């Protein structure tokens, strides 16, 4: 098919704006460690992950 | 002084998420594309029709024509 593979490669390419955002890494973030996650979420994240979803 | 702030929802949520399933019908029933179908299929049939019996008179001038000239 290989259209749809571009069609929401887009989108994951959002996603791994959304992991860099939150973690600085836009794939092997590290974020949930075994007391938590390490950092606290950005002021604006909720709102783009709304937008987004 | 300050007080907390953090990423948070705003004040009374977000607006609704749709995520059902939406793949519209557009809309026409098979016997309305077979009746197009057949329309157009006779509508072509009438007019190769009276094209080709045109044809037909036009080979026939055409005979008529050599005939004259061929003694």
């Amino acid at each position: 098919a290989m259209t749809p593979f571009f069609w929401m490669f887009e989108e994951r390419e959002k996603m791994f704006e959304f992991y860099e955002r939150v973690s600085g890494a836009r794939m092997h973030a590290a974020y949930i460690r075994p007391g938590g996650v390490h950092q606290d979420l950005p002021l604006g994240l909720l709102d783009d992950i709304y937008e987004f979803s | 002084a300050s007080k907390v702030k953090q990423d948070m929802p705003p004040p009374g949520g977000y607006g609704p998420i749709d995520y059902k399933r939406n793949l519209p019908r557009r809309g026409l029933s098979g016997y309305s594309m077979f009746a197009v179908g057949i329309g157009t299929l006779l509508f072509g049939y009438w007019s190769m029709m009276k094209w080709n019996r045109e044809r037909r008179r036009l080979q026939i001038e055409d005979f008529e024509a050599r005939i004259a000239l061929m003694p």
